[PDB]
RNA sequence: UUGGGCUCUGUGGGUGCUUGGCCGCUGGCCAGACCUACUUCAAAGCCACCGGGGGUACCUACCGGUUG
């Protein structure tokens, strides 16, 4: 209904430094648009409330970690309140951002600009000054110097936080002050062979490192030189490195995947081991040295390293190629996804990590669902082939495949998950197999072209096939006459989708337009034209405009709510699009990206850009690159679906597909720059049920206070829907009395009661508090649940997600327990 | 002519499959050589219904 | 001042004072013009359009009365000591502020005349002239002119310097004269006497191209323009009228422009502050005049509220432009082309504001979600008959929504050279503005030129169509609008009654307007074809449910099945959306007269503004009032929600603006400014409100501090079986770091039990247990009552009665029977611990298994 | 610089075109007017249109119906078909989008051969 | 990635060493106690799968 | 409404969040100024995109040498 953003989900890393924060235990990763913090000794993410026009270049942090400063390309500059998650200032540096360093002293900070060497005052925030607010123009600048000669890779300050130093991209490296010193002139160290990626201080400031890109690592001190040491390398060159000055440590990341790490006082190899086949891009160094965080930018490719117990305390990986689906466990706390890159992977909803990666296709997977159960993922792919994942023992019971070699593109599961059928492009009959058995049970016919979405009902009577003859199929298979049903459609059928409750079905078609289906006596019932709806437009390479490119005018994908009230429809474009089912009205529209290093987001793309050859992010600039492997381009001509090549500039704004949450208020794009969830959200706007003029929380708390009436006090606090209260009076009520308040409760207000005693249940420590309240609310109000059982069902199943997750964490370890002192007190 | 049709394909009337292709390089297989028409509100497809006398406004 | 809300800044406003801007010139390829907000200044580029660069902070105390941009710092002084404010003259750069100024202390006059040369800063104040040694900011001198007869002494003309003239300056005053002084050592050195003595008060001077020559300008009409070392006239003009002199003068450094084809210099520029005209001259032979640029500026209108005239003409140094500034909040500046010859310049650029003040605003809404949304786009409908959508993130993309070619028939009539004026030629003042965009359809929306306000549909549903509904003055004609293309849109309504307009909606589908009429009829508009679908009632009582007097306001429930309407005279009205015939309505017929209406919708909240100065909040579909809001001594000027849905805005009368919780419903905070504030807008975000304030030609933006830091204020002012808090990813890496160490590979504080166990609280132990990482918690976990073990089992016994931690309980006893079974097999000590902790864990485990066994079964027996 | 529609309809063998234009109020089948075509007991399924969509939907327009081929009821649903379509299409092409949908509403709700023909294949069972 | 119990351990004649048989049951039953009638129907079962492959 | 209409052309702003024009830039210049110094110590290696089959006299590369 009101749905804003919750986490981005699904990538680790794009391009972009990372940081640590100063408690070691939070690491900010930029993705494309955002910036994803994951607390990491308490795994739990989010992403912050921004989102920048371009990728991340840069991210900054103050040394009191509350002050996040990001950078997008051509220096557009945010920065933001890490504590209490809000965004703060808006800035833009005119050249682009080619290296930041925020001071130690949380005073300054030096960014080194194209050539440009600006040093600025911190701004100072309402959270610092006593009765202050934003002021217009808060970055003030106390210096800029551009007496350098070319681009300047790196800048690293001081302890104290009175010189700071810039590794070139020329040669050199130079030292430079904050005010002028007495005997001090700002200087230049000399000659390296390529040019310099970092040049780091000690503790004590009298020799200072430089370590270049043709792996030479350089000491001086007061100014020549007191030892240039190399080491060797085959075939790579030296791309990052990070020096600990109070453990006396330099990491050094290269472009065949290797990273070395180096004890120096003197040259001396720690240890030194390979993570990746591709370039490392960005280092970060842990404040207490014992954690080394890499970024290689290639693939998605974000790894944590404890340096002296060698062993990965992170590597993580996102996909690099297009997502094709998604869905969600029937619990609802895990969502799998699949791509073109190969692997189907499994990523937890909290913490924002994939928890398996099933690598056993090859060349794309197409589709991806679970049966009922949420044991066992049934996916399909290209390979030819639908594999049945066992997910409690994490391997395949069963690849099934077609007697003639075929390339699945979709798939349906029988939700008691003993029937697959799964359909293709190169023929357009569709299989089904047993589970139970493990042999093909039939191809079915029927269709005049490629059967292009299955769906199953979630009763499981009936299968729906929609294809490219532009029609439906009703497939009755389980009775003894396995009939079918056609459904006489305009255009070439996307997408299919159930109500939850079987007795509705909507189909995209390639019109644009949805329609919606009665599915016992087959008979359309209503249907949007979404046409205008969805057009997200104007990608590069269109000469045409907007608004009259066909092909982002359909919709790819559509779910229903787990209420069956709303539906998600999405296609090849930027706009997410909310409907109803009853009233049919457009309810909420989502642009997916702001983004403008994706392609289809601006329509009405301005006319700066259009230069007299085309437009300017059109030229193939990769002979501007100073890397071998940048420059070779080994692409294929012509290759639309997933290829190795993959010059990939530019790519466009797709949803690959939307899924609803099981539980409610959330919600799943699968889009091209990561996978976004949007959320119900609740914390910030006020909205009551059926409120009078007298309750307020004075009220609320003055019938719980003054004179105790319990049920009133809950219906009260329920009555403005404020979770303060809620927790107040939830909190306030004794256990005795709950069986008083339950057994003569309102039941029109029951399954919002259902929801937050479940909320509280697996939030709250509260345990044997909650379950007696439910407890006491299932078994007074167990005839109108079972009598309903549809319009609650959601309900009843964050309830049951509530206490299964409280009678398989604990009670494991119950039983273990008396049953071991049951052991040990026998002897 | 290869001229009219990549101009067509780069002024984006074609689709092969599902998708509106618009590069002129884009390798057509064997079994997509029949799954290649007009897109969807062509008025290139305006004119062939046109021309053959039985177009329809709906 | 206030609590919430805080000063941002003023947005819609370029040069509204008589302070005269100030260009200097940056380097070889661009220069900079600095105008007055008020309390701030701003700088402007030329090349790069003219765009902001910087705007003065802090806000200064009083008003600016003068200003000069010298070589990198700009000058600013303030203040009028002869009616209360404090004076100053503050010095900035880049933006904010890098030095102050001593004033003396015999200092009672506001002060005008700001003027850097030499090693000397000069600012003339009324009848003194202060001078400040510029090299160290460091208080010269103060120079007094003599006086006659208490007026001559008066210094009107201002002060100059001539370029190779060395350490002196020339003043004009109340009287003809212009003295020469010598200001390093304070002496009047010489006096020049004014020809023509019946014209006798300097009003304007300036230096000539030429060596020690100028041009002074006396009141009675003359330009002379004299040499000041032989004190001997070159030229003599009648420039001036005596109802109207000149007021600005300014000469041409390009070196062309004169001698009717153009090629020779000699061009000179003058304007007036009683007119809006500026007047070229050649100056060869007897300096005949040629040509004059006709309302380039708005004239001073005498019963008219724009507020147009002249501020200053500047040619810019050097070149063919030349800026000039008037005092219609615009600042514009002009191009002598020379491919023909024109002696008139046509516009290079224009920036402008509204030249008066701002009747309505409103906060345009969300692009879908993001890119640029929610906020960014003021849209005022001002008193100067013109919509503005200002933008908040930067100033130069802001523009007029055009009405049409107006100033091409203002122009084209007579009605620009001097029936109707410019403003009377636009359309009504804008009472009301609703805006609904999901079908603006950017830049192009019907892609071709369409008839203004006429009184298809292939284009219009595949691109487009108006956004912005639009309620004026006295008009019956709510006329429409296209936002994406800044343009007034094809349609204009009439309401059924011909009625004026009183309020108008735009359903949030973006598909109907709605208007309401001030004798009570209600009509819907489809804006795509721009026809007439319902009205409301059609044709209780089906056809009879008809208002009385006028519908100060209607609003659309956004799922388009009822639209709720809001008359004064009474009542609140509920209508059918598909059938027009009337639901129900609530009746607040002998009390109230509601002049306003708001509306959240996903709250389903519509605020009402009563006319007994209250704000009663109802739900639409709850139909009881669901709060009422006393707070207001004058009237509600405007009131508006938040978009959390929380608190709701009012500008009231008395000039206070005051915000009330709608969960705690009591006053949070309430202020009050300097003027009453005529309009309020939030944004979709909460960070902003804008407000017109009646007298000032912008709005001004107060940020949000409820967002960016903890105000906690809510003055009503006037004037069992427990868990743990430890991470389930805490402890349960705890229970199995056996095999995440394993996944993870490549290819006195021992004396805590002891003195825990000497005293009978183990509590300071298991706050370390709760506390400790777990390697170190597996580490630190792994005779005669000083052994650990039994102070441990004895430990989580006292933790299984205490009931605090109940899975830390199972988690570190099932890692202590995995690696300490054998001395507790063995060992004899502690199994009267484990003979009581299995006593107290069946009691616990078998109370919450019973729990947890009807409570998932038979939940999971109710889902079938 | 008419505001011209072309439209079609369908049973087994007859085709029917309709030309929709701006007119007032016609409907003209083969030069006869609708109401005197197809033999008497079925000029309610002509009229079925019609009396769901309300006549001041047809006051503006002026509907030209040419039908081909097949038997006396086949010809009857291609005339129905092309009144629907026609008046879809028109105000789909000419009024506003919203005025579409509500007539696609109304005529889908009461029976979608009146917009889609859905011509019967055979049925070789399993 | 963990393995099954009928991968682990399942009890057949690889796994038994026995004059007894493991049966189809997994339960092992000896020729010893078996009679005149239970080795014959395990004679006829077995030529019951003989002439069924 | 004391003229109107099509078409074409030009200029300015806009089509992404507002921190200056230039230099030999912690300073200076936007009217420029001064112009030619100062020197102890050549370099570390590796890698580096030509379509398929085939020829090898001459050149070149590499490998093993040969005397002088």
């Amino acid at each position: 209904t009101n749905f804003k953003f919750s986490n981005l989900l699904g990538t680790v890393y794009c391009r972009g430094n990372l940081l640590f924060s100063p408690d070691g235990t939070h690491l900010f990763s930029p993705v494309g648009n955002r910036v994803t913090v994951f607390n990491l000794v308490e795994n739990k993410s989010y992403t912050f409330p921004f989102a920048h026009r371009k990728n991340i270049s840069r991210i900054g942090l103050t040394p009191q970690g509350n002050l996040l400063l990001s950078i997008d390309e051509d220096g557009q500059a945010i920065l933001t309140n890490v504590p209490r998650r809000v965004v703060l200032y808006h800035f833009s540096f005119k050249s682009p951002v080619t290296a930041l360093a925020f001071s130690p002293s949380g005073r300054h900070f030096v960014v080194g600009l194209k050539r440009k060497i600006e040093v600025w005052h911190v701004p100072s925030t309402p959270d610092t000054n006593e009765d202050g607010d934003l002021e217009f123009a808060p970055f003030v600048r106390h210096h800029t110097h551009m007496q350098h000669f070319d681009d300047v890779r790196h800048l690293e300050w001081s302890s104290d936080s009175r010189f700071f130093l810039s590794a070139s991209k020329d040669l050199t490296a130079r030292i430079w002050s904050l005010d002028t010193e007495e005997g001090f002139v700002p200087t230049v160290l000399s000659g390296h062979r390529q040019g310099v990626v970092g040049a780091y201080f000690s503790k004590d400031q009298e020799t200072i490192y430089t370590v270049s890109k043709d792996g030479a690592v350089f000491e001086w001190k007061y100014w020549r030189i007191v030892n240039k040491h190399f080491f060797m390398q085959n075939a790579a060159t030296l791309r990052c490195a990070a020096y600990h000055a109070e453990s006396n440590l330099l990491v050094a990341g290269f472009s065949n995947g290797i990273f070395g790490l180096y004890e120096m006082p003197d040259f001396n190899l720690i240890h030194t081991l390979s993570i990746s086949q591709n370039e490392i891009d960005f280092v970060t160094i842990n404040k207490s040295g014992e954690w080394l965080a890499f970024g290689a930018s290639k693939l998605g490719q974000l790894l944590v390293w404890e340096w002296q117990s060698e062993s990965y305390i992170l590597k993580q990986q996102g996909h690099f190629d297009a997502m094709n689906s998604l869905v969600y466990s029937p619990d609802g706390q895990r969502i799998v996804t699949a791509a073109d890159d190969g692997k189907i992977k499994v990523w937890d909803v909290e913490s924002g990590f994939c928890i398996v990666t099933f690598t056993e296709h090859t060349s794309g997977v197409t589709a991806c669902e679970f049966a009922k159960k949420g044991s066992v993922l049934f996916t399909a792919s290209l390979d030819g082939s639908v594999r049945a994942w066992d997910l409690i023992r994490y391997r395949n019971f069963r690849t099934f495949t077609a007697p003639e070699r075929l390339s699945f593109t979709c798939m349906a599961v029988d939700p008691s998950g003993e029937v697959i059928a799964a359909g293709s492009i190169d023929s357009f009959d569709i299989h089904i197999w047993s589970v139970q058995t493990g042999q093909l049970l039939d191809r079915l016919s029927g269709h005049e072209g490629p059967v292009s979405s299955l769906a199953f009902a979630p009763d499981g009577s009936v299968l729906v096939s929609g294809s490219w003859d532009r029609t439906a199929r009703i497939w009755s298979i389980f009775s003894r006459t396995q009939t079918s049903e056609p459904l006489q459609l305009q255009s070439d059928v996307l997408d299919v989708a159930f109500r939850p409750d079987s007795k509705q079905i909507a189909i995209s078609t390639l019109d644009g337009q949805l329609t919606f289906w009665s599915v016992s006596e087959a008979q359309q019932v209503s249907g949007v034209d979404g046409r205008r709806d969805v057009s997200g437009g104007r990608r590069i390479t269109d000469r045409r405009t907007a608004a009259n490119v066909a092909g982002t005018k359909n919709f790819n994908t559509i779910r229903y709510s787990m209420d069956g009230t709303c539906l998600l429809a999405g296609g090849n474009s930027k706009y997410i699009c909310l409907y109803s089912t009853t009233t049919m009205v457009l309810l909420k529209k989502f642009t997916v990206s702001v983004n403008l290093s994706l392609s289809g987001t601006q329509e009405f793309l301005n006319s700066k850009l259009m230069t007299e050859a085309g437009p300017v992010g059109l030229l193939d600039d990769q002979g501007e690159a100073s890397d071998l492997e940048d420059r070779i381009d080994r692409s294929l001509p012509g290759s639309k679906r997933g290829d190795p090549g993959a010059r990939k500039k530019f790519p466009e704004v797709r949803v690959s597909g939307v899924a609803f949450s099981p539980t409610g208020n959330s919600f799943c794009a699968a889009s091209t720059e990561g996978l976004l969830v949007y959320s119900l959200d609740n914390t910030v706007q006020f909205d009551p049920f059926d409120l009078n003029m007298e309750i307020t929380p004075a009220s609320t708390l003055a019938v719980l206070e003054k004179e105790k009436d319990y049920l009133k006090a809950l219906v009260m606090a329920f009555r403005l829907n404020e979770a303060g209260l809620i927790t107040r009076v939830y909190q306030a009520i004794p256990y005795t009395d709950i069986g008083l308040v339950v057994e003569q409760f309102p039941t029109v207000y029951v399954p919002r009661l259902l929801r937050f005693v479940a909320a509280q249940t697996e939030q709250s420590p509260h345990m044997e508090f909650c379950l007696l309240w439910i407890r006491a609310l299932i078994d007074k109000h167990g005839p109108w649940l079972a009598a309903n059982r549809g319009k609650v069902d959601v309900e009843l199943r964050v309830v049951a997600r509530a206490v299964a997750k409280m009678r398989d964490e604990i009670r494991r370890l119950a039983d273990e327990n008396v049953y071991m002192v049951d052991y040990l007190l026998n002897q | 002519t290869v001229q009219a049709a990549t101009k067509l394909i780069e002024q984006g009337h074609v689709r092969v499959g599902v998708e509106e292709v618009r590069d002129p390089a884009f390798l057509v297989t064997r079994n997509m050589e029949d799954f290649v028409t007009w897109t969807v509100g062509s008025k290139i497809k305006q004119n062939i219904m046109k021309y053959r006398d039985k177009l329809d406004d709906f | 001042g206030s609590a919430i809300f805080a000063p941002y800044r003023t947005i819609g406003l370029i040069s509204p004072t008589g302070v005269p801007f100030t260009s200097i010139p940056l380097g070889k390829t661009t220069f900079q013009i600095t105008t007055s907000v008020g309390r701030a200044l701003q700088t402007y580029d030329l090349k790069r359009g003219l765009n902001l660069v910087f705007v003065t902070r802090p806000q200064t105390p009083s008003d600016i009365t003068a200003t000069h941009a010298w070589k990198e710092r700009v000058y600013a002084a303030f203040g009028d000591p002869r009616n209360g404010e404090p004076q100053g003259l503050w010095v900035f750069q880049r933006g904010k502020k890098v030095a102050e100024l001593p004033l003396p202390s015999d200092l009672d006059q506001p002060i005008k005349q700001i003027l850097i040369f030499g090693g000397w800063i000069v600012a003339c104040a009324l009848t003194r002239i202060e001078v400040w040694k510029a090299a160290t900011l460091e208080h010269y001198t103060t120079i007094f002119p003599a006086a006659s007869k208490k007026g001559d002494n008066e210094l009107t003309g201002g002060a100059i310097n001539m370029p190779t003239f060395l350490n002196k300056i020339f003043v004009g005053r109340k009287d003809g004269w212009v003295e020469i002084w010598n200001v390093s050592t304070g002496k009047l050195i010489y006096t020049l006497l004014p020809p023509s003595p019946d014209c006798g008060a300097v009003t304007c001077l300036q230096p000539t191209p030429a060596l020690s020559l100028l041009a002074i300008a006396y009141s009675g009409g003359p330009l002379v323009i004299q040499n000041v070392l032989t004190d001997k006239t070159v030229l003599l003009l009648e420039a001036g009228t005596d109802d109207a002199p000149v007021t600005s003068i300014s000469f041409r450094t390009d070196g062309l422009g004169a001698g009717q084809d153009g090629r020779k210099d000699g061009v000179m520029a003058t304007a007036t502050s009683v007119s809006g005209d500026v007047t070229f001259w050649d100056l060869n032979k007897g300096g005949r005049i040629m040509g004059v640029l006709r309302s380039a500026h708005n004239p001073p209108s005498r019963h008219n509220i724009v507020r147009g005239g002249i501020s200053k003409i500047e040619f810019l140094a050097g070149q063919p432009v030349i800026v000039t500034s008037g005092l219609d909040n615009s600042l514009k500046t002009w191009i002598f082309d020379e491919s023909p010859f024109s002696p008139v310049p046509r516009i290079l650029h224009q920036r402008s504001g509204h030249a008066a003040p701002v009747r309505c605003l409103h906060f345009l809404p969300s692009d879908f979600d993001g890119a640029e949304g929610g906020n960014k786009w003021l849209l005022s409908g001002g008193k100067d008959r013109s919509l503005w959508g200002w933008s908040l993130r930067r100033d130069g993309q802001s523009a007029e929504l055009s009405q049409g070619a107006i100033r091409k028939k203002a122009r084209k009539m007579g009605l620009l050279a001097g029936t109707t004026t410019l403003e009377d030629l636009k359309a009504p003042e804008i009472t009301c503005i609703a805006s609904s965009l999901n079908r603006d359809g950017g830049m192009g929306a019907i892609p071709g030129k369409q008839m203004i306000w006429d009184k298809n549909a292939e284009l219009s549903g595949n691109t487009g169509w108006e956004s912005v509904v639009t309620a004026h003055k006295d008009d019956p004609y709510a006329r429409t609008w296209f936002w994406g293309r800044r343009r007034a849109g094809r349609w204009a309504f009439k309401t059924g009654d011909g009625e004026p307009v009183s309020t108008v909606a735009i359903s949030s589908c973006g598909t109907f307007a709605l208007v309401g009429s001030t004798g009570g009829s209600i009509d819907m508009f489809n804006l795509q074809s721009g026809r007439h679908r319902q009205r409301f009632p059609s044709r209780f009582a089906p056809g009879t449910g008809r208002h009385t007097n006028a519908v100060t306001g209607i609003v659309v429930d956004p799922l388009n099945r009822h639209v709720v309407s809001c008359s004064l005279d009474g009542k609140v009205k509920f209508w059918d959306f598909i059938t027009g015939n009337l639901v129900d309505e609530i009746d607040w017929a002998p009390m109230t007269k509601i002049i306003g209406c708001r509306y959240h919708p996903g709250n389903d909240l519509i605020a009402f503004a009563c006319d007994d100065r209250s704000i009663r909040v109802v739900d639409i579909e709850t139909k009881n009032t669901i709060r009422e809001f006393w707070g207001c001594r004058g009237d509600i000027n405007d009131f508006c929600f938040s978009p959390d849905g929380r608190w709701i805005v009012a500008a009231s009368q008395d000039s206070i603006i005051r915000v009330w919780d709608l969960p705690t419903a009591h006053l949070i905070d309430a202020f009050r400014l300097e003027q009453p504030c005529t309009a309020l807008a939030f944004s979709h975000t909460g960070e902003y409100l804008a407000g017109a304030m009646e007298g000032s030609l912008g709005v001004q933006i107060w940020t949000n501090r409820t967002l960016f830091r903890h105000v906690p204020t809510r003055q009503i002012s006037e004037s069992m079986m427990t868990l743990s808090l430890v991470p389930r990813s805490r402890w349960q890496t705890l229970l199995h770091i056996d095999i995440i160490k394993a996944r993870n590979k490549p290819k006195t504080f021992t004396s805590k039990l002891l003195v825990g166990g000497a005293k009978g609280d183990y509590t300071d132990f298991i706050e370390h247990l709760k506390a400790l990482p777990p390697a170190a918690a597996d580490l630190e976990l792994r005779d005669e009552a000083t052994n650990e073990l039994l102070h441990f089992i004895r430990a989580l016994t006292s933790r299984l009665v205490a009931r605090r931690d109940y899975e830390l309980t199972q988690a570190w006893m099932t890692v202590f029977l995995r690696l300490h079974f054998d001395l507790i097999m063995e060992n004899e000590e502690l199994l009267q611990a484990l003979g009581e902790w299995r006593e107290h864990q069946a009691r616990e485990r078998d109370r919450l298994s019973e729990l947890v066994g009807y409570c998932g079964g038979v939940v999971s027996f109710l889902r079938s | 610089s008419v505001q011209a529609v072309q439209v079609f309809g369908k049973k087994k063998n007859a085709t029917a075109v309709a030309r929709c234009v701006q007119g007032k109020g016609l409907i003209k089948v083969n030069g006869k007017p609708l109401k005197l075509f197809a033999p008497e007991i079925l000029r309610a399924k002509l009229y079925e249109p019609i009396l769901i969509l309300g006549t001041d939907k047809f006051a503006d327009v002026d509907i030209r119906i040419r039908v081909a081929g097949g038997g006396h009821t086949s010809q009857v649903y291609a005339v129905r078909q092309a009144i629907a379509k026609s008046i879809v299409a028109y105000y789909a092409k000419y009024v506003d989008e919203h005025s579409k949908n509500l007539l696609k509403q109304e005529l889908i709700q009461f029976d979608r051969s009146l917009l889609v023909a859905d011509p019967r294949r055979c049925e070789p069972k399993k | 990635s963990m393995i099954a119990p009928q991968e682990v351990y399942a009890p057949s004649k690889d796994t038994a060493e026995k004059g007894e048989v493991v049966t189809k049951a997994g339960i092992p039953i000896a020729k010893q106690e078996m009679s005149r009638e239970e080795k014959l129907r395990r004679r006829r079962r077995e030529k019951e799968r003989i002439r069924k492959a």
